[PDB]
RNA sequence: GAGAACAGAAAUCUCCAGUAGAACAAAAGGGUAAAAGCCCCCUUGAUUUUGAUUUUCAGUGUGAAUACAAACCAUGAAAGU
């Protein structure tokens, strides 16, 4: 659980952060595309909400799976697997992060 | 060169057996034996019977597969064949219907105690020493391993193992007969 | 066959030829079966309400 | 296997009734009829009985006084060409036949052994279908005697993958594009390396096209167009075997190249951009096209099948003099050039933005139609051989069909399971072959929008299929190293 | 696990032309508000998909110009894409973008007050907790339990406002994940509406669901025996199944507890005028 | 193991019920049986319907749905029970790959044997038998 | 039956022939002959998949047997079997 919020709350600081180029003002809206590619802009941040929602999805499953664990060894292997599929998401996310 | 032929009586079709039934009046002296003008009276009726038959036959749906080379049990794609209905005229069946059913005295015992039938999976057991499979009967069977191996560990014993199966083989053969009686 | 052109693309004109063999039978007498045998020689091998298959299988259940 | 659900006990009784002789009895109502040529003309208002079309053809053929048989179409919403008269005045829509029938391919010949590598490309000679060259994953090329299904001149000399080949459309020379840099010209009869390899591209050969017959002077061999992955396009001589010029127009690799009809060149490249080039300005760019958002694959032209064959009909009868060949290729092009009395050849671009654009580059820079609908990228697009229908092949296991006039969607040849690799046409504009990533080939009637016959038989993927100009035989190439000739 | 020639088999193989027979067959599946699927006939359904879509979704713009080329210190990008055409065109196309912007400044100002309290420096109260209920972890753990438990679901609805009670949301899950299950509506509390009103509702509800009208009371009810006739058909159609459940879904305070009592003609469920 | 014995009763002293502790293919028309009738339990969370399936050749892993369970070792029961342990042979929808038989009658079903221990991770990973 | 040293009533080898007193899985009125006899060559079998009969306590879109049919499989150049 506690791992799952940390990815989310950082991303929620990002997705609240950037001023969401369209419907800002048509002066600023155009001017940022001339700097930042309104194509490349939106898709990056849209990837993060796609990235965020997977993490909550991964979190809720492995929480739900975990209550049927029977041993120490089984549950431990689920935790590493849980964070690894979180880690695979963030490793995937490399290029848009360096953009932002 | 005209095609469509009417008749006084609606001719019944049985397409399943490819049949045609004119029921009209058969004039006697047109069908006179010594009458020379006979074959036309035969043929003209017959080709008007046949012409009406194919018109129902060509009024049928048909199959068009799209298969090709090595069509093993089917038509070609250029073949287009007539979907037939069932033979409606009830012909005499040659042989009576074979219902040779019994409870076989095992199924009764399978009825009382609900022993479900097994999976019928395969012949191969797994052997230990060696690590091979070597199936159960049919070749190098797991049955006849005892008669072929080379020691005993306490009158021959191995022919006794042959004998006790010959009980149990013939016990199938004895239990074969009594269910053949009842 | 004859492409007869009034049946159009489909229907031909069928004009037979005798091939034979030209034959005439005279009836003699007849043995007949017993009616109990007739019933045996006419028997189906025998091999659902509110239940219908659609196209694609689809076992349906009618309510009424 | 899976099965069709059976007919019902109810349905078995339905078929037992005698039914439905199509008598067309008298058939005496009389409704008026209007004719209309499908290019421009509407011609008058007459009313016969309900008849067959062979009479209707001879009704129209006396109206002009032809002695030219036509195809008839009608009820156009929903496009449904007494045969129509049971569906309900009436406008008949007529169009020529180019009277010839090509029989659908069902079986094959044997599978042919040969080079021990994959097969990359193949092409028939236009003058006969017994000769057909193949491009291999081996360093060598192969010409086949298709009658005997035997090798004719195992063709050595390149030292990399022979990627794309072409036949000189008069029937003299074979180009062989190779994966290293090299192009060698070839003679079919001798099988000899005709001079030095044409060297000068710095990356591998992408596509090869010939300068068409009806433009080359009588007493001169046609030249060659060459497109390569370094973005360079070089117009070679065959005689002196020295190129005339490079063109440094496009930025990325050049995808495909075609020679135009009005002496033009067309170049799809990986710059998401198509350029229009002119020989008579000594190789100079005249129009640049900017529509696609992802890069362009396999452009084609309307009259290319005429431009490919070079003054042969389907019979493949050889012409005598080069001037007669100058007439005949001009003749055959003019029969497809001026449908509307107008030399307006059409171009369609294909790319990975799941989109095709319809182009009239001489008349304007604006695209006519934006073809749309695929899910995975399109790969292979070619006009109909009468220059009337445009087909589209793609990676979404589907083959869509388009108009050639306005870019209107027609239908989709669904039935392929893997990604469709390339298609090819029958000569009489009825059939349509296609190779896909799966093993089978599927042949499609354009007229009935349906699989004619699925044909399996290969062992693996299929990269190359091609149709014979006479409409007789079909060659096939794929990974499984065997050549398979397919025919009726 | 033994070795075997099968496993290396081909199992569930299609026939060819039946596909086009089935690609045809998706059109003519006309629904019945009097019929329910029972078995499904397992088919490779994804091969039978792909209706004629006509939009061709967007090209992947990351393929050409990725990120680092697009912007940054590296930024091999100088002119815009697609670098629109003409100046008077550019004068034009921005001028409505002027207007359309302030239109939503006029329009959303109707929606607020949500800015004035910020300058007033005061905030609104919290949500009361009783509006949450429920929306609870156990209370939906009830719900997926009984749905997975029951065979035929019925769904009650208030006759006063069935639209306020339709709660689609589950029917969604019904169609997609349990196709064999049933989901019939039930209109209870019909004695609170005028006579023709509930009559008009079922005509607007029979088009999709079978929808019995009903009034629940042990001693003076309505429409029991239509439902009793209705249920046993399901027990009839599920002949092999040896027995059959049915669970009663709905909003709170609708008569789910009540309806069972007037089926059993006695008090078996607990009932209350309070919701929960 | 693989059965957590569920004690029932107020005095939880009657137990007689078993819960399958491992991952499970269920079927499609499952619909949980009456509780007084049930003895064995396959709870909802441990119900896998779509496997993550690789191919030995061609290097592709495709997320495929699961059709049936033919051969599970370490019982004849669990075949009927649909118990997904390591080593089980399952039946997979192969609609997306597009295998074609000689005959052109494309195959949408193959036996794939699982690889992982899907207790010890949530996903099922399975190799197509070729 | 006529032949070939050891070699004889019986060892193998040639020619004539047996409508076959070929061995025929059967037992037979009858017939197989370029065989259903003899020899050689190539190979699984207890495969999968759903409508009829059953049995089930997780009634378990079948879970299996069983009945049927279809796909396949074996061989043959093929017809086919
Ligand atoms: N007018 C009218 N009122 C009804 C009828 N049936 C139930 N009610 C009223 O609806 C209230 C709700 O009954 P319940 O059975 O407790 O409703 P419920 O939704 O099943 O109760 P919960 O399931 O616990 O939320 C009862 O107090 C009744 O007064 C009906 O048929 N007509
Ligand atoms: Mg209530």
């Amino acid at each position: 659980k506690y791992t799952g919020e940390g990815f989310v709350e950082k991303f929620e600081d990002i997705l609240k952060g950037f001023p969401n180029i369209n419907d800002v003002h048509p002066f600023h809206r155009d001017l940022m595309d001339t700097l930042y590619e309104k194509n490349h802009y939106k898709i990056s941040l849209a990837a993060i909400s796609r990235a965020k929602s997977l993490v909550e999805q991964v979190a809720r499953d492995y929480v739900r799976l975990l209550k049927f664990g029977q041993s120490l060894f089984q549950c431990k292997q689920l935790k590493r697997a849980a964070l690894g599929r979180m880690a695979t998401i963030v490793k995937k996310l490399r290029d848009p992060l360096a953009y932002l | 060169l005209p095609v469509t032929v009417e008749k006084p009586i609606p001719v019944v079709y049985d397409l399943g057996n490819l049949a045609a039934f004119d029921s009209n009046v058969l004039d006697k002296n047109d069908l006179d034996s010594s009458n020379a003008r006979r074959e036309e009276k035969i043929k003209s009726l017959t080709r008007d019977n046949v012409q009406l038959l194919i018109n129902q036959l060509l009024s049928l749906p048909m199959k068009t597969t799209t298969e090709s080379v090595g069509g093993t049990g089917g038509q070609s794609s250029v073949m287009t064949l007539l979907q037939l209905p069932d033979p409606t005229t009830d012909l005499p069946r040659e042989k009576p219907l074979p219902k040779a059913k019994a409870m076989t005295k095992w199924e009764k015992f399978a009825a009382k105690k609900g022993i479900k039938p097994k999976e019928r999976a395969g012949k191969m057991i797994y052997d230990e020493a060696s690590g091979e499979w070597v199936p159960k009967w049919g070749y190098k069977g797991a049955n006849k391993k005892l008669d072929d191996q080379w020691l005993v560990e306490v009158i021959d014993p191995r022919t006794l193992n042959r004998a006790e199966r010959k009980r149990l083989v013939k016990k199938n053969e004895k239990q074969q007969r009594r269910n053949m009686k009842n | 066959s004859y492409k007869s052109d009034q049946g159009g693309k489909r229907l031909p004109r069928i004009e037979l030829v005798e091939i034979g063999p030209r034959l005439d039978f005279k009836i003699g007498r007849i043995h007949t079966p017993s009616p109990d045998m007739v019933t045996e020689a006419h028997k189906k091998p025998k091999q659902k309400k509110n239940v219908e298959l659609d196209i694609m299988g689809d076992k349906l259940g009618r309510i009424h | 296997s899976t099965l069709i659900p059976p007919p019902s006990k109810k349905q078995k009784k339905e078929a037992q009734l005698p039914r439905e002789v199509a008598i067309i009895p008298k058939d005496l109502p009389n409704v008026s009829i209007k004719f209309q040529a499908l290019d421009t003309g509407d011609n008058a208002l007459r009313v016969p009985g309900a008849i067959s079309e062979k009479q209707l053809e001879e009704l129209l053929n006396q109206l002009n006084g032809t002695s030219v048989p036509y195809t008839f179409s009608c009820t156009i919403k929903a496009s449904d060409p007494y045969s129509s008269l049971i569906k309900p005045q009436i406008t008949l829509l007529y169009t020529p036949r180019a009277v010839f029938k090509v029989k659908p391919v069902t079986r094959s010949s044997s599978a042919i052994a040969g080079h021990g590598s994959t097969i990359l490309c193949s092409a028939f000679a236009p003058h006969t279908s017994s000769r057909m060259v193949t491009g291999a994953g081996d360093n060598t090329a192969r010409i086949w005697d298709c009658d005997t299904q035997t090798p004719m001149h195992t063709l050595k000399g390149h030292y990399n993958w022979v990627l794309c080949v072409s036949w000189s459309p008069d029937g003299e020379v074979i180009a062989t594009g190779s994966m290293d840099n090299t192009i060698r010209l070839w003679d079919p009869k001798s099988g000899q390396c005709l001079g030095d390899a044409l060297r000068g591209h710095s990356k591998w050969i992408t596509s090869l096209s010939w300068e068409p017959i009806h433009l080359v002077k009588p007493g001169s061999k046609p030249r060659l167009a060459s497109s390569s992955k370094d973005g360079t396009i070089k117009i070679w001589d065959t005689v002196s075997r020295v190129c005339q010029y490079t063109m440094s127009g496009h930025t990325n690799s050049v995808s495909c190249v075609k020679w135009g009809g009005q002496g033009l060149l067309y170049s799809g490249s990986h710059d998401r951009t198509v350029r229009v080039w002119d020989i008579n300005s000594q190789g100079r760019c005249i129009n640049i096209l900017k529509s696609h958002a992802h890069w362009v694959n396999h452009l084609s032209l309307s009259t290319d099948y005429a431009l490919r064959i070079g003054a042969f009909d389907h019979t493949g009868k050889k012409p005598s003099t080069p001037e007669e060949a100058q007439k005949k290729a001009l003749e055959n092009y003019e029969k497809i050039c001026k449908k509307n009395g107008n030399s307006e050849e059409m171009m369609v671009t294909a790319s990975d933005d799941y989109t095709m654009f319809l182009w009239n580059p001489l008349k304007s820079t604006k695209p006519i139609a934006r073809m749309t609908g695929h899910q995975k990228l399109v790969n292979h697009v070619a006009f109909s051989p009468d220059g009337r229908y445009i087909v589209s092949a793609s990676f979404d296991n589907s083959i869509k069909l388009w108009d050639g006039r306005d870019g209107k969607f027609i239908s989709t040849f669904r039935g392929h399971v893997a990604s469709v690799y390339q298609v090819a046409w029958s000569s009489d504009c009825r059939l349509l072959v296609s190779c896909s990533k799966d093993t089978t080939l599927k042949v499609w009637d354009v007229r009935t929008r349906k699989l004619s016959v699925d044909l399996p038989g290969h062992k693996d993927e299929v990269y190359t299929v091609d149709w014979s100009v006479d409409g007789k035989r079909v060659c096939s190439g794929g990974k499984d190293k065997m050549v398979r000739l397919w025919t009726h | 696990v033994q070795p075997d020639r099968r496993w290396f088999g081909n199992t569930r193989v299609i026939s060819q032309d039946a596909l086009q027979h089935f690609r045809s067959a998706l059109g003519e599946t006309q629904k019945d508000t009097y019929q329910v699927l029972l078995r499904r006939n397992k088919l490779p359904m994804s091969l039978l998909e792909e209706k004629d879509a006509d939009e061709s979704p967007k090209a992947r713009i990351l393929d050409t110009e990725s990120y680092a080329d697009a912007f940054g210190p590296k930024a091999q990008r100088k002119r815009p894409r697609l670098a629109a055409s003409n100046l008077e065109d550019l004068v034009k196309a921005t001028n409505e973008d002027i207007t359309k912007y302030e239109e939503k400044q006029v329009l959303d100002a109707t929606l607020g007050g949500n800015q004035e309290d910020k300058e007033n420096g005061w905030t609104s109260a919290a949500k009361e907790a009783i509006f949450s209920k429920g929306q609870s972890k156990r209370i939906w753990n009830e719900l997926y339990k009984v749905i997975d438990s029951s065979d035929v679901v019925i769904h009650v609805l208030d006759a006063r406002d069935p639209l306020g009670t339709r709660c689609k949301s589950v029917e969604e899950y019904m169609k997609k994940e349990t196709p064999h299950k049933h989901l019939i509506y039930v209109l209870n509390k019909c004695d609170l509406v005028p006579t023709w009103v509930a009559a008009a509702w079922v005509k607007h509800l029979s088009k999709e669901r079978p929808t019995l009208a009903f009034h629940a009371s042990i001693t003076n009810s309505f429409g029991k025996g239509s439902l009793i006739q209705l249920l046993r058909q399901f027990s009839q159609l599920h002949t092999d199944r040896k027995q059959i459940s049915v669970g009663f879904i709905g909003y709170p305070n609708t008569g789910k507890s009540s309806i069972i009592n007037t089926l059993r003609k006695k008090k078996v469920c607990q009932v209350a005028p309070i919701p929960g | 193991e693989m059965f957590k014995v569920i004690k029932t009763g107020k005095s939880r002293s009657k137990s007689w019920k078993r819960m399958i502790t491992k991952h499970t293919f269920v079927g499609e028309g499952f619909t949980r049986r009456p509780v007084k009738m049930e003895r064995i339990i396959r709870p909802s969370a441990l119900r896998q319907k779509k496997a993550n399936v690789t191919h030995p050749e061609l290097g592709v892993t495709v997320f495929l749905p699961i059709l049936a369970v033919k051969k599970n070792p370490q019982s004849p029961m669990y075949t009927q029970l649909g118990v997904l342990t390591k080593g089980t042979i399952i039946e997979v929808n192969v609609s997306e790959l597009g295998m074609v038989t000689a005959g052109g009658k494309v195959v949408w079903g193959k036996y794939a044997q699982v690889t992982n221990e899907p207790d010890r991770d949530g996903c099922v990973n399975a190799v197509l038998l070729v």
